[PDB]
């Protein structure tokens, strides 16, 4: 109740997660997503992720893995716990155990 | 609680306010229905992982 | 029984000759009449104090921490009037009793008594305040010649294994009760819940006895088995399987 899930994928993934049942508009008409294609740049990616974090109602941020591949700097600087952040695979590139920020702390235990 | 530490986890209170009810009654039936079943179960599983 | 009573207001020279009368009588009895004598000497610390007094009367400079420099030899001429001898059918067993000043284990009297005797029994204060009698702590206590006293033809064939297993289970249960306080009693195993019932049953049924209750060795070992039958036969690791077959199923 007090917190909502939130997405950053593509059009197909945000529609998949609306079918799942997540996706919401702010009382300022801000969405729980930011669709990215060949158009927008990475500065938009990173300040969108920043305003995703600082927003004090978001608990579970899903981010497709191939999205996070170049903004690893934005999410590795994240060190708290409750702004949970999961990287998701898809058909372009499936799940890779290498570029994970939560398997970051499992050094040696593999 | 674990040995005095308070690990925070998540509860999935299931709300119901389904807006996607039109969804082409005659254009897309069982297909989209099972699709949203799949993706809702996936949402809950990833809540668990979070 | 032959009782030699020396009181705190008696002459302090008589305290020097009390244990020597006791041991002269014991030697007569054991080595000329061939009895088995047990000699109990209560508060050797008072003997040490009387020794210090009669030493200072000779104008001798004190020694380490007050007591004369020759206190080892004087205690040894008392503790060594014991043992079995060849050709006689009698023995002398000695049970000195001390009070440790300031509960210190390195004071001259306990420290020197440790160099002459074989083992020790410990009367504990945490067990006394918890209202347990007799308040004997079995973890620091030891008998250096137990291996010789027990076994087949002396007490019973299962003595050493029952004792080893009771010691092991008691130490493990103490550790479990330590972990229980930080981990919580709702996050303990089912095998750690057995090491916490053994603890209560052991201290209240095995150790705690009763000041007028005489338990022969076989009653003691049967109580030990009644306590060891809390654990499945597969957890008693220190008992050989050739004995877990004869005494466990009862």
């Amino acid at each position: 109740r007090g917190k909502l899930i939130a997405v950053i994928g593509d059009e197909d993934t945000v529609t998949g997660f609306l079918l799942g049942g997540i996706g919401e508009l702010n009382k300022n008409r801000h969405p729980n997503f930011l669709v990215v294609e060949k158009d927008t740049t990475i500065n938009e990616i990173e300040d969108t992720f920043r305003q995703f974090l600082n927003r004090d109602d978001i608990g579970i941020i899903l981010i497709n893995q191939y999205i996070a591949e170049m903004v690893r700097h934005a999410l590795d600087a994240h060190q708290q716990s409750i702004p949970a952040v999961l990287e998701i695979p898809s058909k372009e590139h499936p799940y890779d155990a290498a570029k994970d920020s939560i398997l970051r702390r499992a050094r040696g235990m593999f | 609680n674990v040995a005095g530490v308070t690990l925070p986890v998540f509860e999935h209170y299931h709300e119901g306010t389904d807006s996607y009810e039109l969804t082409g009654l005659a254009r897309g039936g069982e297909q989209l229905a099972k699709l949203k079943r799949n993706y809702a179960k996936a949402v809950e599983l990833l809540v668990e992982l979070a | 029984v032959c009782l030699f009573l020396n009181l705190a207001n008696d002459p302090t020279i008589e305290r020097i000759i009390t244990p020597r009368l006791a041991l002269t009588t014991a030697e007569f009895l054991a080595y000329q009449c061939e009895k088995h004598v047990l000699v109990i000497l209560t508060d050797m610390s008072s003997y040490a104090e009387a020794l210090r007094e009669v030493s200072a009367a000779r104008e001798e400079v004190p020694g380490r921490r007050g007591f004369p420099g020759y206190m080892y030899t004087d205690l040894a001429t008392i503790y060594e009037r014991a043992g079995r001898v060849e050709g006689r059918n009698g023995s002398i067993t000695q049970i000195p009793i001390l009070t440790m000043p300031n509960d210190d284990i390195t004071h001259p009297i306990p420290d020197l008594t440790g160099y002459i005797t074989e083992g020790q029994i410990y009367v504990d204060r945490q067990l006394h305040n918890r209202q347990i009698y007799p308040p004997i702590n079995v973890l620091p206590s030891l008998s250096r010649l137990m291996k010789s006293a027990i076994g087949e033809g002396m007490t019973r064939k299962d003595h050493a294994d029952v004792s080893n297993q009771l010691y092991a289970c008691y130490a493990i249960g103490k550790d479990v009760q330590a972990m229980k306080a930080v981990v919580g009693e709702e996050a303990l195993t089912s095998d750690d819940l057995l090491y916490l019932e053994f603890l209560q049953k052991f201290e209240r049924n095995f150790i705690a006895q009763g000041p007028y209750e005489n338990r022969t060795v076989f009653e003691t070992l049967d109580i030990g088995w009644q306590l060891l039958r809390i654990f499945p036969k597969e957890m008693l690791k220190r008992i050989p399987q050739s004995t877990l077959s004869e005494f466990y199923p009862r």
